[PDB]
């Protein structure tokens, strides 16, 4: 159904999204 | 109490006209619809004309179409059947009924063989 | 007050069980179809069947159905006539060959007319069943009597297009039935709205598929009903 | 004929005769006699209880003497007998005819009476020698509709019926003692008066009749409603009765006086009335319609006190409790409202 | 007919007998009414509503 | 996934750590002063020349790119180039480095479920206020309307959940308190209860086709024993694959609070069924429209093809047959613009259904306007 296919994509968005950050977080420190 | 009041039935040669009237009392008039019934000698009542409560809505059976008309008075609380071309066939007792109830579509038993607020009715005899 | 406890125990035991009762009860109420048989007894009204009032239960494709027809009651009905408002459908039974013989059809046409208009019975339907084709036809096709001497409209009126006339039917007597239905139809439409319909049939009493046409006439009635109910309709 | 018009010549003077007796008697109206009477304000009654249980339309209910117990009759072939204060139904009496309009209780409340379009009154007895209600005895006399039917007492019974006459039973030997005769439309209703010594009747030819139980003769005929008479009842002293007509109107009859002593109609109001009732005192006049509503009426005037506005169709019977405690409102909805 | 004529020679009668009773005064009749009614005023519930302590249904 | 690389790249963290404890260069105090980067590990190399060391391998991308590889320049003295005017190393990332559709689509879909929770709370009011429309055909209308409250409510919940499972403070945890709002058994259930709340819609909607496909052409029925055969079927059935796709989430694949369908074998275990319904229901739905154009056909031409219009467009949200236009549309398949149609089209129509569906049966209702009518003349009464 829409609402779990939409779930899915949002969810591995934010997953891509949070990797990216953590992995801008160790370019900081 | 209510009571009806038929004259002008009588004695009419054949392809002759009459007049029915009809005087009604204790009941409100323009509140009704009225009926005219007659009973062929030795035969059951049957059903000829009505008109409605204000006088609009008109019918009449097939065969005294575009002979007999029916026409009602509120002020005077009179009913009337002019008649224009009589047969033989025409010879019955005319009764001047009403429908039992005020401000009704419906006309159930005005012509039950025992039915009240009809009148005693005129005789109309065509012959020659 | 343990003995008013005492009683009122009993009572609420009372009416659970008269309440258990009315539960079968409901339900054997409400898979019955009742059907009020109305018409005149020179109608064939009594042929089609076969104290104030006369019951017979039938089943058709497993649906009961309870036909109720007038017994010893006056000709008066304008206040019996409302118990019946509830019901399934009224059966009218005309005897259509009985247009000159008192103009009989013309009273059956005022019977069905305040029917019709009446206030208790405007959501009530009337399978209507215009009896006596074998008799209409003899009486049609012989010449000896006319329809327009007791109805002038039957100089101008003209045979439907619609019609289905069974094979080797005249068309005279086609056209005397469809006239003869067409007033009955004319009193249904000048009022409907959709509240209740009419079911005109052409109907001898000796007809076996009459039973199948009330069953018909009573579904489709069951489902207009419920389509009404969810403003499909 | 002229025998014929000579005899109704005659009657057209004897009622002509009547009516300037009645008119010598009427020095003064009773609306003109209760001017300096307070009004009786607004009459607020509530929904106190809905009994509900009935499959389909209720025609008839009947409250018990002890006006606690009532019996009410629907068109699905039952009679349940309810105890009013807690709503419990006492019993569920299927019905061999499904198409029952009138119900009885007995003052004893042994019995219980009901009939419809099958001409048949069946008496039933509740208190059960075994403990199950059965038919007591069927009386079928009647050539047409019961519409109405109360106990006298045990053993005696008085029925209205659509073909025009009313009937005294005998119920232990099931045989008509009594026919009263004169109606020439159908009995649609009866009252018994207090003492059990009249009764009047309304019927279809917009008049009702004041009857000697013990002589089956009738004793006075009261007209002035224009319609078919569906309701009546006695006023509580015994002296009086309303009616209810299909004309929208309810009127006052007085038995001494010998006519209307007045109208309650509004011009609002044009539908039919289904049933009256006397409050205890006499002084409200509770009528039905058939615009689902009941109107409360000042007796003594002309005003319409309150509306008791609960159900949802046709309100068919209703009955105050002999002790004038309550008020109980049959309906076509298959449900009863009790009203304080 | 000899039915209606019977139904009218009994029309008749009872219209005698009917004619021939006592009436009377439509005030006092009245006055009648409007006693009873004061005289049992205290006692109709429906009249005076009573309070919940002695109602069976409230 | 954000956990595996944490746990790569503590892994790689502690081979710098061992890596450093046996330094190639025993202090030769003339070797560069290698440090361990929080980003990636180097040694200390030639002093005056630059040093070329591969990126490291806990990136997602650059564990399958090894051409990439980050460069620092060290002085003779073991110091490098200064950065943004710092005295910090140097560092070249550049050879190994590397929405608005999904937010439209949560703003459509919150405001419609908004509005019909709220039209859904007051016409179940309505409904169950007025004595006289308590019916089994209400009673099912009442289910249907608890099943949209309950989904909505779901969707709300598990928006706000995916909010926090993404907050500043919950990815903070990720990499150093290990344990967060996703590792937790609340999460799970969640969705979970999500996953119910849609199912146990869709059953209803199937409930509602099959009770007036009973009442139209399938005779009579015990009324009371059918209506908790359909409660069962509206509640107690999605219990039959919900709970057992629960159970193979939780054995299989656990993860992510079962919000990402990697496996489609097991997303087909909720799918399937909702197919089904929706198949049902459109089936159901064809005969009904069958058998009202039958009954207008009994009864002019152009006024039978508006009641016809008026009749299906009535009928589409209480079945709900929109969703049969891109039912068999597969996830699988559904890529690009095609998906995103898909996903807005069915969002938004489920968003607005329990607003259409509690207007049109209860606000425009006749029988319930006609009881506001009553309950206002009794007022003046």
């Amino acid at each position: 159904h829409g609402e779990x296919t939409f779930t899915s994509d949002l969810s591995k968005q934010m997953e891509e999204e949070a990797v990216r950050l953590f992995i801008e977080w160790l370019k900081n420190g | 109490q209510v009571q009806l009041q038929e004259s002008g039935g009588g004695l009419v040669q054949p392809g002759g006209s009459l007049r029915l009237s009809c005087a009604a009392s204790g009941f409100t008039f323009s509140n009704y619809k009225m009926n005219w019934v007659r009973q062929a000698p030795g035969k059951g009542l049957e059903w000829v004309s009505d008109i409605s409560q204000s006088g609009a809505s008109i019918s009449y059976t097939g065969s005294v179409k575009g002979r007999f008309t029916i026409s009602r008075d509120n002020a005077k609380n009179t009913l009337y059947l002019q008649m224009n071309s009589l047969k033989p066939e025409d010879t019955a007792v005319y009764y001047c009924a009403r429908c039992p109830a005020p401000f009704t579509r419906d006309c159930f038993d005005v012509t039950s063989t025992t039915y009240a607020y009809r009148g005693q009715g005129t005789q109309v005899t065509v012959s020659s | 007050t343990e003995d008013q406890r005492n009683e009122e125990k009993a009572q609420r035991e009372a009416n659970k069980k008269i309440e258990k009762q009315l539960q079968k009860d409901k339900q054997v109420y409400r898979a019955t179809h009742r059907l009020l048989l109305l018409g005149a007894g020179e109608s064939g009204k009594n042929t089609i069947v076969k104290s104030g009032i006369f019951e017979t239960k039938f089943q058709v494709d497993k649906v009961n159905f309870h036909m109720f027809d007038v017994g010893a009651q006056r000709d008066e009905r304008r206040k019996w006539i409302q118990c019946f408002n509830d019901v399934t459908a009224i059966i009218f039974v005309v005897a259509s060959s009985s247009y000159n013989m008192t103009n009989r059809l013309q009273a059956a046409l005022k019977l069905f007319d305040s029917i019709w208009n009446n206030k208790w019975l405007r959501d009530t339907s009337v399978i209507l069943f215009l009896n006596k084709q074998d008799l209409l036809a003899e009486k049609v096709l012989a010449g000896k009597s006319k329809i327009e001497d007791y109805f002038p409209e039957f100089a101008r009126y003209t045979t439907p297009e619609d019609a289905t006339p069974e094979p080797g039917e005249d068309p005279r007597v086609t056209r005397a039935k469809y006239f003869i239905r067409d007033e009955f139809l004319r009193i249904s439409t000048a009022s409907g709205d959709g509240r209740h319909y009419c079911y005109p049939h052409f109907t001898c009493s000796v007809d076996t598929e009459n039973i199948r046409r009330v069953f018909n006439d009573c579904r489709d009635i069951i489902q207009r009903m419920h389509l009404r109910q969810y403003e499909l309709l | 004929q002229s025998e014929l018009d000579q005899l109704r010549q005659e009657a057209e003077q004897l009622k002509n005769q009547i009516r300037d007796a009645r008119k010598a008697c009427a020095d003064a109206t009773l609306s003109q006699i209760t001017n300096n009477i307070d009004p009786v304000g607004r009459i607020q009654m509530r929904t106190r209880r809905t009994l509900r249980g009935h499959l389909a339309k209720i025609y008839a209910m009947h409250w018990g003497t002890d006006s606690r117990l009532l019996v009410s009759a629907s068109q699905d072939g039952k009679l349940i007998i309810w105890d009013s204060y807690t709503t419990n139904k006492v019993h569920a009496i299927p019905l061999r005819s499904s198409w029952v309009m009138t119900c009885a209780y007995a003052p004893s409340g042994n019995y219980v009476a009901c009939g419809g379009l099958d001409n048949i009154c069946s008496i039933y007895n509740l208190k059960t020698r075994e403990g199950n209600v059965r038919v007591s005895r069927e009386l079928a006399g009647h050539t047409g509709y019961l519409s109405c039917c109360r106990f006298l007492d045990d053993n005696q019974i008085v029925t209205s019926s659509g073909d025009t006459t009313c009937a005294l039973w005998d119920i232990e030997t099931g045989q008509q003692t009594t026919t009263f005769t004169g109606h020439t439309g159908d009995v649609m209703s009866l009252s018994l008066a207090p003492d059990t010594r009249l009764f009047v009747s309304g019927a279809c030819d917009a008049s009702a009749k004041l009857w000697d139980v013990r002589e089956g003769m009738c004793r006075q005929t009261f007209t002035g409603h224009e319609s078919d008479i569906n309701a009546i009842c006695f006023f509580p002293n015994g002296n009086a009765f309303a009616t209810g007509s299909d004309d929208a109107t309810c009127r006052l009859f007085d038995l001494r006086a010998d006519q209307e002593l007045m109208t309650y109609s509004h011009d609002n109001i044009i539908c039919g009335i289904t049933s009256v009732s006397f409050s205890k005192s006499g002084r409200l006049l509770l009528a039905g319609y058939d615009d689902f509503n009941c109107n409360v009426w000042d007796a003594l005037k002309a005003d319409r006190a309150g509306v008791l506005a609960g159900h949802d169709n046709r309100v068919s019977c209703l009955g105050v409790t002999d002790d004038g405690m309550a008020v109980a409102t049959g309906s076509w909805d298959s449900f009863l409202k009790i009203w304080n | 007919n000899t039915a209606s004529i019977a139904q009218a020679r009994k029309l008749v009668e009872q219209l005698k007998m009917e004619a021939n009773i006592d009436r009377i005064k439509v005030s006092k009749a009245a006055a009648d009414l409007m006693a009873y009614c004061e005289a049992h005023a205290k006692e109709d519930p429906l009249l005076t509503p009573v309070p919940a302590s002695e109602n069976p249904f409230r | 996934s954000l956990w595996e690389t944490v746990q790569k790249w503590r892994e790689y963290r502690r081979q710098c750590q061992r890596s450093l404890t046996e330094d190639p260069p025993p202090a030769t105090d003339l070797f560069c002063n290698r440090t361990f980067d929080e980003y990636a590990c180097w040694p200390d190399g030639e002093p005056g020349s630059f040093v070329n060391v591969s990126c490291p391998w806990y990136l997602p991308w650059a564990s399958s790119v090894p051409q990439g590889h980050v460069y620092r320049f060290c002085t003779a003295e073991g110091l490098w180039l200064q950065k943004d005017n710092s005295s910090l190393p140097w560092r070249d990332l550049s050879e190994c480095e590397e929405e608005e559709q999904l937010l439209f689509l949560y703003i459509i879909y919150t405001v419609g479920y908004a509005l019909s929770f709220s039209a859904l709370v007051i016409a179940s009011a309505i409904l169950l206020g007025f004595r006289h429309l308590h019916c089994t055909r209400n009673y099912i209308h009442l289910n249907l309307f608890a099943s949209f409250i309950l989904r909505a409510l779901s969707v709300f919940i598990k928006d706000a959940a995916l909010k926090w499972m993404y907050s500043t403070a919950a990815q903070q945890h990720q990499w150093d308190g290990l344990l967060s709002y996703q590792d937790s058994l609340s999460c799970r259930l969640v969705f979970l209860l999500m996953q119910y709340c849609v199912a146990a819609n869709y059953y209803w909607l199937l409930v509602e086709g099959v009770y007036l496909y009973t009442l139209l052409a399938f005779s009579v029925f015990s009324e009371q024993w059918i209506f908790r055969l359909y409660v069962s079927i509206g509640w107690g059935v999605p219990l039959l694959f919900v709970v057992p796709w629960g159970i193979v989430k939780y054995l299989y694949e656990d993860e992510g609070c079962w919000t990402r369908n990697s496996n489609m074998n097991y997303w087909l275990i909720i799918r399937l069924p909702i197919l089904f319904a929706i198949g049902v229901n459109f089936l159901i739905f064809v005969r009904v429209i069958c058998i009202v154009v039958s009954k207008l056909k009994a009864n002019c031409k152009t006024d039978i093809k508006c009641r016809l219009a008026k009749s299906t467009l009535t009928l589409i949200p209480l079945l709900g047959t929109h969703e049969v236009i891109f039912a068999f549309v597969m996830d699988e398949h559904a890529r690009g613009t095609l998906r995103f149609i898909k996903l807005f089209t069915e969002l938004s129509f489920t968003s607005f259904q329990g607003l259409m569906v509690a207007i049109l049966y209860c606000f425009v209702n006749n029988e319930v306007q006609l009881e506001f009518r009553k309950s206002w003349e009794r007022w003046r009464l």
